[PDB]
């Protein structure tokens, strides 16, 4: 999951049900968004005129939702996570040591 | 009241599973939430607790830096997201109500929980083995004989007894689950000493999921 | 902060069924709130009671009257009380505390509500057979059938001193005549077994012991 | 060092539940009620007896 410039790395399941406008692929002009009324809601009709507003900026919303997930970043095109646990069995059978003369 | 907890399942020790509440029939917003652990067979463990708000959180110190709670109050929605999952970390995941008032405070009501299981292994048959008695008590010459089942990964295993020939004085046993991840079983049955000679004494393992029949002489 | 349960007790109907939860030399009985869990077989915990004094407490929803709590600060304890107890009553119970954004549960209480005459458990201990040994291993099985209230404690002995390695015992489990089994697992390997002369299973069961033993002679 | 980013949906969502009203311009305008009234209509004649 890239937000802006923050990145992280997140289940399946979550990342399917988040209540905000979607589209699924990439650009090739004019994306088409679904659930828009995710974003926006209307208030309050008289009779021959409703309002309507934007929600405004979710960033602290999912920027708190994912409080606790691994982190990762991204530049070079490629880069990615900080995480380890890398289990390793190594032998040094043509490990010599150099100098012993 | 219902709390209704999903996002579990089969993991294994590392990687992260987020476990999810949904809630209703309640103000959800106004309530503190706690997770509580029952391991299979032990008592209940706190996990984290989450206020109404979200403002103050609290983990136990068995999990701290691991888990992370986290709360949706738009959604009623409550989220326990696990990294770097352990063994000891294999239980039941129970979603409460964690209330607050004056000088009043408790786990008002539960969910029916989520299952969380990590293992290593991937998927393993099992070794049979006979147990003899070679000892004779003679209580109305009744020998006890059986075969112990070691060593399987998936649960399912079905025993019988000399073909389905065997049915009086038959008793399967419930297993173990070892520290090596694996699953073991016994079955025993009863027979007067009197056939110690005549009868061929035959049990009938199958195991189903790795694809093992294996019957032992007993 | 440990709070400490006794793992079963047992009790008949109509009895004033006392169930004990001592609290570690961390906290003082006096001043804490007490809530108490019920749990039956195939269901989720139920908040049971709250108990701080008896002019401060409250029942669960469609917790009888006869359910009550009491302190004795002497003793650091503070119990669960059942007036004129009933099969229903036959459930799991486990205290709880408030500490500093600890909530601490004791081991808990499996109550029987006795529906039997205690049956005296039947051990039978086999060794390793020879087919396995030849594998290199050893494994010692221990199973124990008909026995009153699924609770036991096996404790497993070699040559004299207490193992505590290589065990496993399965839980009670209600079988076919409504009574409980289980079965425990000693492994070892083959020198391991050669190693002692003698093992034994030990077996209580409501404070009187059963004990078989097994050679490899 | 960073910035959190806005709170604008973090207040909002927090907001959802009270009673609100809007205003334009530098007068607050409320709408709730309960204005409990007593009248007297003496001196209100008519305009058509005639």
């Amino acid at each position: 999951l890239t937000m802006n410039n923050k990145h992280w790395l997140v289940h399946k399941e979550w990342f399917h049900d988040i209540p905000l406008p979607w589209h699924a692929g990439a650009d090739t002009g004019t994306p088409h968004w679904n659930n828009k009324e995710a974003l926006v809601e209307f208030k309050d009709a008289h009779a021959k005129r409703q309002t309507v507003v934007v929600l405004g900026s979710q960033e602290g919303a999912v920027h708190t939702a994912l409080a606790g997930a691994l982190e990762a970043e991204m530049d070079g095109a490629k880069g990615r996570l900080s995480s380890g646990h890398l289990k390793c069995r190594l032998k040094m059978d043509k490990l010599r040591l150099k100098g012993v003369s | 009241v219902q709390l209704v907890e999903s996002g579990g399942g089969l993991v294994q020790p590392g990687g992260s599973l987020r476990l999810s509440c949904a809630a209703s029939g309640f103000t959800f917003s106004s309530d503190g939430m706690s997770w509580v652990r029952q391991a299979p067979g032990k008592g209940l463990e706190w996990v984290s607790y989450i206020s109404s708000g979200g403002a103050t959180t609290y983990y136990a110190d068995s999990v701290k830096g691991r888990f992370t709670i986290s709360r949706d109050n738009s959604k009623n929605t409550l989220s326990l997201q696990m990294n770097s999952l352990r063994g000891e970390d294999t239980a039941v995941y129970y979603c409460a109500k964690d209330i607050t008032a004056p000088g009043r405070n408790g786990l008002d009501s539960w969910g029916q929980g989520v299952v969380v299981t990590v293992s290593s292994a991937s998927t393993k048959g099992p070794s049979v083995f006979p147990l003899a008695p070679s000892s004779r008590s003679t209580s109305e010459s009744t020998a006890a004989l059986g075969c112990l089942v070691k060593d399987y990964f998936p649960e399912p295993v079905t025993v019988s007894w000399n073909s389905g020939s065997l049915t009086s004085g038959v008793h399967t046993f419930p297993a173990v689950l070892q520290s090596s991840g694996l699953y073991s079983l016994s079955s025993v049955v009863t027979v007067p000493s009197s056939s110690l000679g005549t009868q061929t004494y035959v049990c009938n393992v199958n195991h189903k999921p790795s694809n093992t029949k294996v019957d032992k002489r007993v | 902060s440990v709070l400490t349960q006794p793992p079963s007790l047992s009790a008949s109907p109509g009895a004033s069924a006392r169930l004990p939860c001592t609290l570690s030399s961390d906290l003082n009985v006096g001043t804490k709130n007490m809530y108490w869990y019920q749990q039956k077989p195939g269901s989720a915990p139920r908040l049971f009671l709250y108990y701080y004094s008896d002019s401060d407490k409250q029942l669960g929803p469609g917790v009888p009257n006869r359910v009550s709590g009491s302190k004795e600060t002497s003793s650091n304890t503070a119990f669960l009380l059942i007036s004129g107890l009933q099969p229903e009553d036959e459930a799991d119970y486990y205290c709880q505390v408030y500490d500093n954004s600890a909530r601490v549960f004791g081991g808990g209480t499996r109550l029987t509500v006795l529906g039997q005459p205690k049956a005296a458990p039947s051990v039978t201990l086999f060794p390793p057979s020879s087919e396995e040994l030849q594998a290199n291993k050893a494994t010692l099985v221990c199973l124990i059938s008909d026995f009153y209230p699924g609770a036991v404690e096996v404790a497993w002995k070699a040559d004299g001193s207490a193992v505590n390695a290589g065990v496993e015992t399965t839980k009670p489990s209600k079988q076919s005549n409504n009574k409980y089994a289980a079965s425990s697992y000693l492994s070892l390997t083959s020198d391991q077994w050669k190693s002692h002369k003698s093992y034994s299973c030990q077996v209580t069961h409501e404070g009187s012991t059963v004990e078989k033993t097994v050679a490899p002679a």
